[PDB]
């Protein structure tokens, strides 16, 4: 008799799981959940004892556009108020290191304009803006179609991407960074791998991989920056499987294939070296999946800015080198830290009896603190001293006694 | 100088009436993340397809509330949706009866208690009563 | 702290007994009013009661647990939330309250 | 530093859909080799020529299962192939009868039991009954 | 053959052995699918999770239960195995087929 | 050669961060390599098994252009 009652329990749990799947696969529910869970996945991978801080700002993209278009100038936007004004431009305060936006961007004009405003703010405060790109940006329904794309560079020649093309040429593009495929945050519920209490729930992911709780990879990149800073107080080591750009401990999900059993890739696709290189040429930060691991890697962190070409002469090639250095976030971060230190420390020197040569001597002695100009270098020890060379020149603002014009040029390790 | 990051995003189910320059940021750390969730107060009013029957016009509207990440688990989801919580109570009643943990009079009383919920549909009530063994 | 087990130190030994005639047989008046079953004792424990259970046909009883009147609080099922639950229940238990 | 060797090979009867590094390696030692076999779960679905009759078009499909190396012995092979296991039971019946270990009524009952298997061919059944002594 | 190997070793002498189920066709599938050998799964579980891991241990040698012909697929597989073995400092041992 | 490479990786990882000058690398590495060297008169046959090396030479230079890491050359003559 009890066998029939157990069959009743099987059918009852079957229907209940039928509805629970509708709840757990709802786009709004997944929006909220993935927001909070990705947030915690970031926070619990940092080290607040290493002088790392994180603030939450609830804002939708539509309202960001509403504020930026309502304000007459970016200096009067609320975001600028709480990023620059209440921080970097406040005596006694502290400057924001970087801004992580949990958003997906398309080629739409609204998204492009939002990116322009974020580039302006990031340039004014010396802090990069990191986000993610949506699959339709490549003209595909989902990232799972990336291996079918024969040529992204040719794809980007269509008139649909005119605004993005100009954005890549703006000088504020150095403060913009967009990531490619998303990444799994939760393994689907199962009586063995992920059980729940009481109700025997077995989550049924259908043919649509959108049933999986995907998460924005911008948070993973943020974890990279956090680790680099926790170890060295600088953020350059975030672009290598051994350098510190490796994301370890990704969720896995083995399930039946065509009679075998295969694992859902933690990222939507398994990006090959050539495809990753193409995305890098297109100014995208692609998190590549280590062929069968739970490990991914960021091979490079190029900004949105496109490098400029110069004449093939000694001076022209020198100009190319400097420009590309500017185009790379791993060096942009050193520049940004330097700007923060300069603002803070110089504020305290305002009022002292400083002549031009005094500025020269003091600034040289200070810059030397982050210079490692030795013989053969503690590999990943020039991490703590990212600079190899540095030059400072100080002139006088003619007709304005007490004011000076300072030029600081740095050669960091490659 | 510390390394301070600003996470900007849609952490709620709706936009706020307060202007962006007026709404304040929240400092988050490992020792108070859950408290930050509870103070932020999460709520989702949404409609999904009602798969508890066989009607394509049947829809189910739910109002879920979140104070911590574990409120995202299916146990909490069921706890917050009476159309499923009643079915979980029915499950417990049937397992208790089949395991001989309670007698038929107690089983009948508790069944009446479960089915008495006025928010349930008569069709759902009939589907639940159809699971009771004849004896 | 050792007052919540038949072997830990929550056992009460040497209870009075009283054999008398039943329906033609002879049975002993239970030292406690009733012979509490494990499920009933568990329910009483959930209700914050300290039930002294009688060892079936013993002269021995036992206190399986010494929960206080305080009801435990539920938190979100995250790492921090479950940690909070653990601490709170620890507070709810007299065997640790005594320490 | 220990001396660790990696044995890579086709230890199963089919490939896994699992990404090569998705699948994990298994540590093996003398105190758990058989347990490693049982947990790995061995299975062979294969067809060989059916030599229990005189038909070249007759083929026999078998589904063998392995948990330890002794599952590779002919005794296990016969145990897992009813077309042979029935013949081994018939062998035991004939040896018991010829050794006088059982009477003719018991012999007949057990013979009916052996031949009742619905997975056997009528030709095989006839070949088995042809081995019974007339008495 | 696996057991014939295992039972002739001495696990008390710091000897270890791991089993990796993989066919030659799938080895070629992974090596050709990956853009570079440093991103292959086998390289992941041979070098990355071992020799190149602080706190880990390096694989001594790799024994492949395969027969090789002069076929181009077999030759390419041998090339990939030579690359991995060179990167991890561990030889790859196999057998040749009669043909 | 392969065993030597494994030992070098492992043991050097533990030395990362120590105050090491080039000559310090030379002295320490020599003292370490000597552990597997059997350079006497007539070897315990199949006892140079445990000490497979007969001779060994180590040279340490500095890679110039930023300072604290080096270029090491290790050449070994093992028993025939």
């Amino acid at each position: 008799d009890k066998a029939l009652v157990d069959a009743m329990i099987a059918e009852i749990d079957k229907r209940l799981s039928s509805q629970v799947n509708e709840i757990l696969h709802a786009k709004e529910f997944q929006k909220l959940e993935s927001s909070w869970r990705s947030l915690k996945f970031m926070v619990d991978r940092t080290d607040f004892r290493e002088n790392t801080r994180v603030e939450m700002l609830n804002a939708s993209k539509e309202d960001l556009q509403k504020d930026f278009e309502d304000a007459p100038e970016v200096t009067k936007s609320g975001l600028y108020k709480l990023v620059y004004s209440n921080e970097y431009g406040v005596f006694g305060g502290k400057p924001y290191g970087i801004i992580s936006a949990n958003y997906d961007f398309n080629v739409g004009p609204q998204d492009m304009e939002l990116l322009r405003k974020c580039a302006s703010v990031a340039a004014m405060a010396h802090a990069p803006f990191i986000g993610n790109a949506a699959p339709e940006v490549f003209g595909e329904e989902s990232f799972l179609k990336l291996p079918d794309l024969k040529d992204l560079k040719s794809l980007f020649e269509g008139p649909q991407y005119a605004r993005w093309h100009s954005f890549r040429e703006s000088e504020d593009a150095r403060y913009v960074g967009l990531a490619l495929p998303r990444f799994l945050l939760r393994l689907p519920y199962g009586e063995k791998t992920v059980p729940v209490k009481a109700f025997n729930f077995t989550e049924d992911v259908v043919g649509h991989h959108e049933r999986y709780l995907w998460g924005h990879a911008s948070v993973a990149l943020t974890s990279r920056v956090a680790d680099s800073f926790a170890k060295f107080r600088w953020s350059p080591n975030i672009i290598g499987p051994q350098s510190g750009g490796a994301v370890e401990n990704l969720p896995l999900h083995q399930y039946e294939a065509m009679g075998e059993i295969q694992t859902k890739i933690p990222t939507e696709v398994m990006l090959t070296e050539r495809r990753e290189f193409e995305l890098s040429e297109e100014g995208f930060i692609g998190l590549v999946f280590r062929k069968d691991s739970d490990n991914a890697a960021f091979f490079s962190a190029n900004s949105t800015q496109k490098p400029r070409f110069f004449g093939n002469t000694p001076e022209g090639k020198a100009a190319e080198t400097n420009y590309r250095l500017g185009t790379q976030l791993p060096y942009m971060f050193i520049m940004t830290r330097l700007a923060h230190y300069i603002k803070v420390l110089q504020r305290e020197q305002i009022g002292s009896w400083k002549e031009k040569s005094d500025l020269e001597r003091e600034l040289n002695h200070w810059l030397s603190q982050y210079i490692s100009d030795m013989d053969d270098p503690a590999p990943a020890v020039r991490s703590r001293r990212p600079l190899r060379a540095a030059r400072v020149v100080v002139e006088d603002v003619e007709g304005q006694p007490g004011w000076y014009r300072c030029s600081l040029q740095v050669r960091p390790h490659f | 100088l510390p390394l301070k990051v600003l996470m900007l995003g849609d952490f709620t189910g709706q936009e706020d009436a307060r202007p962006l320059e007026q709404r304040a940021p929240i400092n988050v750390d490992k020792a108070n993340f859950n408290e930050v969730m509870a103070q932020q107060n999460l709520k989702v009013t949404l409609t999904a397809a009602d798969k508890l029957s066989a009607d394509p016009n049947a829809t189910m509207n739910v109002s879920l509330q979140f104070k911590n990440l574990n409120d995202f688990s299916p146990e909490s989801v069921v706890n917050q949706v009476p159309e499923l919580k009643k079915l979980l109570e029915l499950r417990s009643a049937l397992n208790a009866l089949k395991g001989p943990l309670g007698n038929l009079p107690a089983f009948r009383k508790k069944l009446q208690a479960l089915l008495a919920d006025e928010d349930g549909r008569k069709a759902l009530i009939k589907e639940l009563g159809l699971t009771e063994e004849t004896k």
